[PDB]
């Protein structure tokens, strides 16, 4: 059940329903390995195997009129096992444009209310 | 006009099979089926400022890799 290829998907076109969905699988699947790394596979379910990119990346990078609610969501839900920190300061590490948080595209996307 | 007079002329008595690729060669296009029509780079400067609602990729500037 490749969830990153349906998340990056869905919020590629922004359903919030199916946003929502993806949402409640991957949480009650975080219920179920309650170990060590609740922080750690949780990041690394949202973070990108080859770019570092996380969703909110790839949300900044589509821009829908939707989005406000997409990303306060998906935000509640960084908020919901703490790891909003580790998340929204993370950076681009694929060391080609480096460096790069999302928050760079949010200025970039001219978008300075959601900013 | 007379460069260009000439240079095709130089291309008309060049029977090879063109080994010098002038271009991007079959760059996908956004339909997805057809992945054809070799394409072309180009540079362009500031005006209208606004949001950019159609892109192809991640924003990189020559391609990844």
């Amino acid at each position: 059940k490749r969830l990153k290829k349906r998340i990056f998907a869905a919020v590629s076109e922004g359903c919030v329903e199916e946003l929502r969905e993806l949402l409640q699988d991957l949480q009650d699947l975080c219920r179920r390995r309650r170990g060590l790394d609740v922080p750690d596979f949780l990041m690394h379910k949202l973070t990108a195997s080859d770019t570092g990119k996380t969703c909110l990346m790839k949300a900044l990078l589509n821009i829908n009129p939707n989005t406000k609610e997409i990303v306060r969501i998906l935000l509640a839900f960084a908020e919901e096992n703490d790891i909003l920190d580790r998340f929204i300061n993370a950076e681009y590490t694929e060391e080609a444009y480096e460096g790069q948080t999302a928050l760079n595209i949010a200025i970039e996307r001219r978008q300075g209310d959601i900013t | 006009l007379q460069r260009a007079r000439t240079i095709l002329e130089f291309e008309k008595m060049l029977p090879e099979w063109l080994r010098s690729r002038f271009r991007m060669g079959e760059l996908c296009k956004v339909a997805d089926e057809d992945f054809r029509l070799c394409l072309r780079i180009n540079e362009v400067k500031w005006t209208e400022w606004k949001t950019h609602v159609s892109f192809l990729n991640e924003d990189p500037g020559p391609i990844r890799r």
